[PDB]
């Protein structure tokens, strides 16, 4: 009557029951998202309630099993995933207070609005009013007004609440045998118990810093380039020496630099690659797009789609009376049911997004033989990485010509490659420092290094040191600027987007090395390479049953994240920027401010 | 006289795997051709004899066992297999002379909300012997112990299958019939045409 043998039967029971209720809950959610009625909402809420109650009761009985008398690692992984105490350790009053705080913050973020003086009637919300002016307008004063108005009518109401929030979360973490909430978030990357493949919770921080130390040169050059172009757009507003003002960076918060592309084109006389017109000419529909994606995935050895995918998926807008959400998603309902929900239209963007979603579905299909709790990615960055490498491969001119969608007479010149590389850089490279700075600030406020009175004073110091972005108006202590973003105000971790970005380029070069590619890495395709497919499937099949270090090593031959492939990918743009930046100054000084 | 192929294979209801039913066939002329224009068999496998040689053989005694199993577990109905069905519900001997027929029956045994009328056993103290049936309803203490209530580590042995219409091909119902015949020094009963 070993405890190990007693726990095996309990796990069997749990898996068998969890399959059925998860399937019922997923079916109800699908019925809602396809067809919006009040009855569907009620059914969804019922199913969700039953699944949460069942999970909580199952966790409460699981703690009977001590973790230190189990030698099978799969069993320990399952029990550890099931034994987490959650927020139930707090007293009832504190839990209710925390839930109220979270709901209030979410609501105020989702319902806030502002309007300019002398027009009390016309008030704009964040979507789609503020985003349009932020992403399209070319006037200095309107952009400044929008920025300050949004950060002065929504942030102020969040500063007190957020305060309490921090304290409460910290207490919960300390009742779960953690140093703070930041340690709780970092614990996803922790693996222990396996010789030669161990990772400490506090190690991750160090590695992130190391990686960033190798990205600083390239980014710096890019920064300089952008500044020069902006000096032409706003002749008497940007210093040739200092940083970039925050309200002139495309989006509201400066997360992406995509919208600046129209102002920073190297060679504007050469149009970008676009294949929508040929798609319209040859009478292509959504079903043709998905068939092409399926053929592309078949060519590398991975399987086809089952009949349920074609019968049950909704690939077109229902239109007429029915209303459904049009956010593209891939559903794994369990029990051999895979679906894709997207409102397809005839465009190149939908052509790429179909490949992204189908890669999601292929990954979800690979590990269907693992137990229930281990049906997920190795960590929170693999899932999306797998999705993006396929879209990267499918947009190359070689693949476009191979499927009879570009003229064979079309010959590429280096100007078009430079333009494409700059467009990709403005979306990939320009988001890493923002993510790193935000996560570092959150970690340090949770840890207790930054006192409450010095929060904002730190927030705009790091912005001027790492990201090189300055404030247009001085900010007092009453503001709560970081709370103005969705992820911070709705309790979501923000480090997935960095490891995701490094991992995808690690995977791509390893896959292209096995396809005998010759030339630059930004023109690689993996079609008609069964070796690449086998190498990818070896990692995909594992699931969460093994440490993520082993999963990475099974593909790239290394045990840790690395940043060299990104630089290899962006080398030509690096040399071009180095050539043209011979007259401008590279770097920034913090002392300059627009209002000084 | 025609064979009762339209009475065993065209039945209204099939039993659960843990309570499988066995039927005895009397004198008969094996005319399978009246079954071709109506159904097609997803699995047809014979051990000990070729399927095309049934027209020239006569069997001393013939038995037909009927049950219904999940799709992925159909492979477990074989001489040398191991698994839940092979150990706890239905076990076949190694020296087996007979045939196994399995066909998909999703259209009538599945539903939009789910059918839960088919049960199977998932825990038992010891593995079964060939051609045995168990109909107990005890409480399964894992380590031998005594308990009279269904609570912690005391589980009832029978659990139901989950059948949904929109499920994948591995979770769809399959109906299975095992035909087992013997060749002894007795007058023949079932003969070919
Ligand atoms: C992958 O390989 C297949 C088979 O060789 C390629 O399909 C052929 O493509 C050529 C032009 O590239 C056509 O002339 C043939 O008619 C196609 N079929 C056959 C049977 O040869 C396919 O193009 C390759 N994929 C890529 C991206 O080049
Ligand atoms: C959408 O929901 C309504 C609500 O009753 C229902 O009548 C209708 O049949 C549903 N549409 C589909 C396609 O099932
Ligand atoms: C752990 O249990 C599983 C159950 O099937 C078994 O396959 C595996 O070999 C066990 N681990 C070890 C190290 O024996
Ligand atoms: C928290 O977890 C530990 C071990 O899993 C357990 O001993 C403790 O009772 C749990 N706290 C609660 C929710 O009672
Ligand atoms: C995939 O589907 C095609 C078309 O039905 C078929 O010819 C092929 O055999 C299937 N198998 C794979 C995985 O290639
Ligand atoms: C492209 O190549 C030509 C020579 O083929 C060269 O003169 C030109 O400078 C190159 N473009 C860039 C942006 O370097």
């Amino acid at each position: 009557s070993t405890i190990e043998e007693q726990a095996k039967t309990f796990l069997d029971k749990f898996n068998h029951e969890a399959e059925d209720l998860f399937y019922q809950s997923s079916l109800a959610s699908w019925n809602y998202n396809t067809n919006i009625t009040e009855e569907n909402v009620q059914n969804m809420n019922n199913a969700g309630d039953k699944w949460s109650a069942f999970l909580k009761e199952q966790s409460t009985l699981a703690q009977m099993y001590p973790l230190q008398e189990i030698q099978n690692l799969t069993v320990k992984l399952q029990l550890q995933a099931l034994q987490q105490n959650g927020s139930s350790v707090l007293s009832e009053d504190k839990s209710k207070r925390l839930n109220t705080i979270l709901n209030t913050m979410s609501t105020i973020y989702s319902t806030g609005k502002v309007c300019n003086p002398d027009n009390p009637q016309e008030c704009l919300l964040l979507e789609p009013g503020l985003n349009e002016i932020m992403a399209n307008s070319l006037d200095y004063n309107e952009r400044l007004w929008a920025w300050e108005s949004w950060r002065s009518e929504v942030g102020k109401q969040l500063r007190p609440l957020y305060e309490e929030y921090v304290v409460l979360k910290n207490e919960m973490a300390r009742a779960n045998h953690y140093e703070d909430y930041g340690d709780y978030w970092r614990g996803d990357y922790e693996v222990n118990g396996v010789d030669g493949y161990d990772y400490s919770r506090g190690q991750l921080i160090e590695d992130v810093e190391h990686t960033f130390e190798e990205i600083k040169p390239l980014y710096e050059h890019l920064h300089a380039y952008v500044r020069a172009k902006l000096m032409n757009a706003y002749p008497s507003y940007i210093s040739p020496i200092g940083c970039l003002p925050a309200h002139l960076l495309g989006d509201m918060w400066g997360r992406f630099w995509t919208n600046l592309y129209s102002l920073t084109v190297p060679f504007g006389q050469k149009p970008n690659i676009d294949v929508t017109d040929a798609m319209v000419d040859q009478a292509w529909d959504a079903q043709r797009i998905f068939k092409e994606a399926e053929k592309f995935f078949v060519s590398v050895g991975l399987p086809n789609m089952t009949q349920g995918f074609w019968e049950n998926s909704m690939l077109t807008d229902p239109g007429n009376v029915q209303k459904a959400v049009c956010h593209p998603t891939a559903w794994d309902l369990g029990k051999g049911d895979f679906r894709i929900l997207m409102c397809t239209k005839v465009t190149m963007d939908d052509f790429l997004t179909a490949h992204h979603e189908m890669g999601h579905i292929q990954y979800d299909m690979a590990y269907a033989a693992q137990p229930f709790l281990l049906r997920n990615g190795a960590n929170e960055g693999f899932h999306e990485a797998v999705g993006e490498i396929m879209s990267l491969s499918a947009a190359t001119p070689k693949h476009l010509k191979s499927i009879g969608l570009l003229s064979p007479d079309f010959q590429e010149d280096n100007e078009t490659e430079i333009n494409f590389l700059l467009k990709q850089a403005l979306t990939i490279v320009g988001t890493l420092p923002f993510t790193y700075m935000l996560e570092k600030w959150r970690w340090m406020v949770f840890k207790g290094e930054i006192p409450k009175d010095q929060w904002m004073k730190k927030w705009w110091e790091m912005k001027r040191e790492i990201v090189g972005v300055v404030e247009p108006v001085p900010h007092d202590e009453t503001y709560c600027d970081p709370a103005s973003l969705f992820h911070v105000s709705n309790d979501y971790s923000f480090i997935r987007y960095y490891t995701r970005t490094l991992y995808q380029f690690q995977f791509q070069e390893a896959l292209c090395q096995a396809a005998k590619h010759e030339g630059p890495l930004h023109k690689c395709d993996i079609s008609n390479s069964t070796e690449a497919g086998q190498k990818l499937f070896n990692m995909l099949r594992l699931g969460k049953s093994e440490p993520w270090t082993l999963a990475l090593e099974n593909v790239v031959g290394a045990k840790n994240m690395n940043v060299r492939p990104l630089l290899n990918y962006f080398e030509p743009l690096f040399t071009w920027l180095k050539d043209q930046n011979k007259n401008s100054f590279v770097g920034w000084s913090t002392d300059w401010s627009p209002y000084a | 006289n025609l064979c009762p192929f339209g009475e065993v294979f065209n039945a209204t209801k099939f039993p659960s795997v843990y309570a499988w039913e066995r039927k005895r066939i009397s004198n008969c002329v094996a005319d399978y051709s009246v079954l071709y224009n109506s159904t097609s068999f997803s699995t047809f496998k014979c051990y000990g004899v070729s399927a095309t040689k049934l027209n020239d053989l006569c069997f001393s005694n013939v038995y037909a066992d009927s049950f219904v199993v999940k799709g992925d577990d159909v492979r477990q109905i074989a001489p040398g297999q191991t698994g839940v069905i092979a150990d706890y519900n239905y076990k076949l001997p190694d020296d087996f002379l007979g045939c196994v027929l399995a066909w998909n029956t999703n259209s009538k045994d599945s539903s939009i909300a789910g059918n839960y009328n088919y049960l199977y056993r998932w825990v038992r103290r010891s593995k079964l012997n060939p051609y045995e049936r168990d109909l107990s309803n005890d409480i399964y203490s894992p380590g031998g112990q005594s308990c009279s209530a269904v609570g912690p580590n005391c589980y009832n042995p029978l659990r139901p299958y989950g059948f949904f219409t929109t499920a994948g091909v591995g979770h769809q119902p399959y109906r299975v019939v095992v035909l087992s015949f013997e060749l002894l020094n007795a007058p023949a009963t079932v003969c070919g045409p």
